[PDB]
């Protein structure tokens, strides 16, 4: 029964706002120290904020000025208020009841998703991977300069599986995704078989199938 | 303040193996100040123990913990499957809290050499004044590579990426593809391009090259 | 000639707990603030509406020593304006404060080797303490909807927890002795002359 559900997450230019919610229910916001802690993507957890049952607030140095932390006892709903949005506030959001000494965070949010960017929401280039001409083959797709994530990868429509490995993405220093996706299938294949790359990047309604053909 | 030094970075292991997670505090904490959490991909981190000893309600008992002063242990006695995931330690009672690093638990199998394989960039990608060379090591283990890029003989520096899977949920293994990025004007100046790849599974360093401009 | 008993504040063999810290009265008496310093390794005397140079010239309607021990990471909570578990629920100054606080590192007589735990502070409590309030339920603390009906468990927590003083924990974790003197002006006889 008891959980906490977030919302507010998404989207925003550097210099932006955003409010994350945090609905709580078998706890009372109001009576527990809550916090709020952030995962940016690939790394470890950094605590946020907190504010403490009597009121006072607390936050990370790299985030005062701000963040502001407050509650709605009528709602039993925590909210940080998020102002001037840097990059590097890209991260997944979770709230969590803190307990301290007596019990850790042990209760905690789904997560809501902050991305900070000047990007433009851009629809990849997909470029073929041709198998070498010089047995077991390798051939792919290379997925690039798309924003933001996710982007989807079949192949043959669905048809081939085995042997795929779709790598995750890299975040150029354009502020642009790329990624490529790979199949080994048999070389003696090659001149018959047709082998061609499904993408997908809802965002910018980019729908684009790639045959990946020898050179 | 205080720093936690996660022990060690990733560990491998097998179901029933008895597995011991390290965090070394910088200088000199109660017991009852360190919390452990699992954490599995895209998922809230998960509270295992409080106060260095204190088994949380419904957590398998093969988990237990123990420590204190500045050395401080999470310990699985029998590894079971699901508990295949990230180890987050944390100090409690204290803001801003320091988190270790994290420890990866992952799962041993024979040593696999990788399948190397070099892709230059398509006669399309060129035409927008853009080249991607790209480097793929298929199905290897452990995961522990290095990927060398060489133009013309220099190492290059700076302008490379790389990007690695999850374990393989049928063998175990990781692949890695690395993406070498040069204007057009840059991959028009030199002619040798090459792949150096370094794994305990090969003899000696592996290199796979091609020579632009020719099929 | 008749001094303050200063002496038994500052140099108690026991202190109290801070969340039923301890307060002395002091009056009828002459107050030497010089005697104050005790060579201890983290010596701390600051002052606030008053100068702590010019202390021994002054006089006082009453004065009060308040005492307690802490951690060391929460020396900075004892001031005005400051929030934090210890002023929030344990003890708190008022912004309008006329006084000193002095406060050191009692490392050698309040840890011990295997721990000492007689030393308790609030972890909860549902609002800030006023200033000088002093607050000593222990009341299982309700964290949720269900009620507690005084045993601990699942959002039911008892509201105080000991410190743990090792001699090898740091220093933000080594305890630390305080004493709070209030300077009281009435429209009243002073006594306490320095």
């Amino acid at each position: 029964e008891v959980q906490l559900v977030e919302s507010g997450g998404g989207l925003i230019q550097p210099g932006g706002s955003l409010r994350l919610s945090c609905a709580a229910s078998g706890i009372t916001v109001g009576w527990n120290y809550m916090s709020w802690v952030r995962q940016a993507p690939g790394k470890g957890l950094e605590w946020v904020s907190v504010i403490y049952p009597g009121g006072s607030t607390d936050y990370a140095d790299s985030v005062k000025g701000r963040f502001t932390i407050s509650r709605d006892k009528s709602k039993n709903t925590l909210y940080l208020q998020m102002n001037s949005l840097r990059a590097e506030d890209t991260a997944v959001y979770y709230c969590a009841r803190d307990l301290g000494e007596a019990g850790g965070m042990d209760v905690w949010g789904q997560g809501t998703t902050v991305t900070v960017s000047s990007a433009s929401t851009k629809g990849p280039s997909v470029f073929p991977l041709a198998p070498s001409s010089k047995g077991t083959a390798a051939l792919g797709c290379l997925v690039k300069d798309y924003f933001p994530e996710p982007v989807t990868v079949s192949w043959n429509s669905g048809a081939l599986t085995s042997g795929v490995h779709t790598f995750p993405a890299v975040l150029q220093s354009s502020g642009l995704y790329s990624l490529s996706s790979v199949v080994t299938v048999p070389s003696s294949s090659l001149g018959t078989q047709t082998y061609i790359c499904n993408v997908n990047h809802k965002p910018s309604n980019t729908k684009v199938d790639k045959k990946v053909e020898p050179k | 303040a205080i720093q936690l030094t996660q022990s060690p970075s990733s560990l491998s292991a097998s179901v029933g193996d008895r597995v011991t997670i390290t965090c070394r505090a910088s200088q000199g904490i109660p017991s009852s100040y360190l919390a452990w959490y699992q954490q599995k991909p895209g998922k809230a981190p998960k509270l295992l123990i409080y106060a260095a000893s204190t088994l949380q309600s419904g957590v398998p008992s093969r988990f237990s913990g123990s420590g204190s002063g500045t050395d401080f242990t999470l310990t699985i006695s029998s590894l079971q499957p699901e508990d295949f995931a990230t180890y987050y330690c944390q100090q409690l009672n204290s803001y801003p809290p320091a988190f270790g690093g994290g420890t990866k638990v992952e799962i041993k199998r024979t040593v696999a050499a990788p399948s190397v394989f070099i892709f230059p960039p398509s006669d399309e990608q060129l035409k927008s004044g853009t080249a991607s060379v790209v480097c793929l090591l298929n199905n290897f283990y452990p995961r522990e590579a290095k990927v060398q890029w060489k133009v013309d003989n220099a190492l290059q520096s700076g302008n490379s990426q790389e990007s690695v899977t999850e374990q393989d949920s049928k063998d175990s293994t990781y692949s890695l593809s690395s993406t070498l990025t040069l204007s057009k004007a840059d991959y028009e100046k030199h002619k040798v391009y090459a792949c150096e790849v370094t794994h305990q599974g090969l003899s000696s360093p592996v290199t796979k090259s091609f020579n632009r401009g020719e099929c | 000639t008749n001094l303050c008993p200063f002496d038994e504040v500052f140099n108690a063999t026991r202190f109290a707990s801070v969340y039923a810290w301890n307060r002395k009265r002091i009056s009828n008496c002459v107050a030497d603030y010089s005697v104050l310093y005790n060579l201890a390794p983290f010596f701390t005397f600051k002052c606030y509406g008053v100068s702590p140079t010019k202390l021994n010239d002054l006089c006082f309607t009453n004065v009060y020593a308040d005492s307690f021990v802490i951690r060391g990471d929460e020396v900075r909570q004892i001031a005005p304006g400051q929030t934090g578990n210890i002023a929030d629920y344990n003890y708190k100054l008022p912004d309008d404060f006329t006084g000193c606080v002095i406060a050191w590192n009692s490392n050698k007589l309040d840890s011990k080797v295997s721990g000492n735990y007689n030393y308790l502070y609030r972890l909860f409590r549902k609002s800030n303490l006023k200033p000088f309030e002093r607050d000593i339920s222990t009341e299982i603390y309700q964290a949720g909807n269900k009620p507690c009906n005084g045993v601990a468990g699942f959002n039911c927590y008892f509201p105080l927890r000991s410190y743990s003083f090792r001699p090898t924990y740091g220093v933000g974790h080594q305890p630390y002795r305080v004493v709070v003197l209030s300077f009281e002006l009435l429209h009243a006889p002073a006594t306490v002359c320095g």
